[PDB]
């Protein structure tokens, strides 16, 4: 054997049934933007150069492998019409507000999760480069507690999967929310390095200073890069490839999990960031180029015209494949006015990150990571 | 995380 890395072969996992899961009156988490997603990824005809699989409905023993038998029973059992007899326990485990309770909602947790597992032991079966699950990447879940419009952390099971076969995984998270549940999963250990770029001050989840790097042997495991409002795409391509390197040297693992938070997009409905879709693909690019056992997952985006948009050209970078600016016809091109374009721009706030604070938080975290 | 109502 030789080489390095060409072309890599790509695995899709979705489910026709998680378009129509509803969050709530006026709520912004829509799993409708996953099937906008891919009905968008299949009028590109990006289905003939990638294997599309239907993700089983996780069961909860896979669940119960990192979370605990109190909180998985009470999701399994809590259904809108029985609210009030578990109004006690509602509070306990965050479910109400921010987590609302509605029609199939155990269901939409097994889909999610499902499409995690599914894909990690596809890669640790060596029958692909990426795995591909944009009803993924709910990092806010806790082991018994729900968060931030996260049940399950499909997450940490996926990557509690993939230390059966990889001594050292590594987390990337984009979204403009800090990873604090795939953090705290692996705060205290080395096999798992949890890296996140956020907003941060009065910004959700609270979390994510980077003066967070770890407790126990996962000292140092830990990096965090806070940041400010309106960051555009210079100044993220100028901080995401050397740190990510960097990352990649002195580490060295073995399977790469980058979650593909679309809420740092420019004009998003919760965020406060300017990327465009270039620029957030880019950071695709860069992982990818290691050729690495990733495993691609979903997560934010509030703005479900610009999510569609997001994680169909991601798709496309994972397959090398170019794709016209030009949006064809799908049965949502009415969302996507009144451009009907793939790419978006950039909007006229002011980047709050000066380069002058992005190369300090960069050299700052550069001596955390020569600490390996 | 919604700034809209709520905390989170
Ligand atoms: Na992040
Ligand atoms: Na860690
Ligand atoms: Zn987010």
């Amino acid at each position: 054997y030789s080489q390095g890395g060409g072309k890599k072969k790509v695995c899709y996992y979705y489910d026709g049934d998680i378009g129509n899961y509803y969050y709530g009156q006026g709520h912004p988490m829509k799993p409708h933007r996953i099937r906008m997603t891919h009905n968008l990824l299949l009028n590109y005809g990006l289905y003939r150069k990638m294997e599309i699989y239907r993700p089983h409905k996780a069961t909860a023993e896979e669940m119960t492998k990192y979370h605990s038998d109190e909180y998985i029973k009470f999701l399994r059992s809590i259904r809108p019409d029985n609210m009030s007899e578990y109004s006690k326990q509602m509070q306990r485990f965050n479910v109400g507000e921010d987590c609302p309770v509605f029609d199939g909602l155990f269901e939409f947790c097994q889909l999610s999760t499902g499409g995690s597992v599914a894909g990690a032991v596809k890669l640790n079966r060596q029958q692909t480069d990426m795995a591909v699950n944009w009803a993924g990447g709910l990092h806010h879940a806790k082991k018994s507690e729900a968060s931030g419009f996260c049940y399950v952390n499909d997450i940490v099971l996926a990557i509690l999967e993939l230390l059966k076969y990889h001594q050292r995984v590594l987390y990337i998270d984009i979204d403009i929310h800090h990873g604090d549940g795939v953090e705290e999963a692996f705060y205290t250990t080395d096999r798992v390095m949890t890296v996140s770029f956020h907003k941060y001050g009065e910004y959700f989840p609270g979390t994510g200073d980077l003066r967070d790097i770890g407790a126990g042997k996962g000292k140092y495991y830990a990096v965090n890069f806070p940041m400010r409002d309106g960051i555009d795409d210079e100044s993220y391509g100028q901080i995401f490839k050397p740190i990510i390197s960097k990352v990649m040297e002195m580490y060295q693992p073995s399977a790469v999990v980058l979650q593909c938070g679309a809420d740092s997009l420019s004009g998003d409905r919760l965020g406060c960031f300017n990327l465009t879709v270039k620029g957030h693909a880019k950071c695709v690019e860069v992982v990818k180029t290691f050729n690495l056992p990733l495993l691609m997952l979903g997560g934010g985006g509030y703005t479900i015209r610009n999510v569609a948009r997001c994680w169909t050209y991601e798709t496309a970078v994972a397959l090398d494949c170019e794709i016209p600016n030009e949006l064809p016809y799908n049965d949502y091109f009415e969302y996507f006015g009144p451009d009907f374009k793939l790419h978006i721009s950039p909007s006229n706030m002011t980047n709050q990150n000066t380069p002058e604070y992005m190369e300090k938080i960069k050299q700052r975290l550069f001596e955390n990571l020569r600490m390996l | 995380x919604n700034p809209k109502q709520x905390w989170g």
